[PDB]
């Protein structure tokens, strides 16, 4: 679950669920 | 927040950016 690090250069909302 | 990949941004979840302009369906 979840990561160290991992997380958008620019992006912003996500939705893992679909 | 900002650290890149779709963990939280790009190649993994889908993902939305600022308003909600797509960028990645978790995995592009």
């Amino acid at each position: 679950k979840a990561c160290t690090l991992n997380c958008d250069p620019r992006i912003a909302y996500g939705v893992c669920p679909r | 927040r900002i650290c890149t990949n779709c963990c939280a941004g790009k190649k993994g979840c889908k993902y939305f950016s600022d308003d909600g302009t797509f960028i990645c369906e978790g995995e592009s």
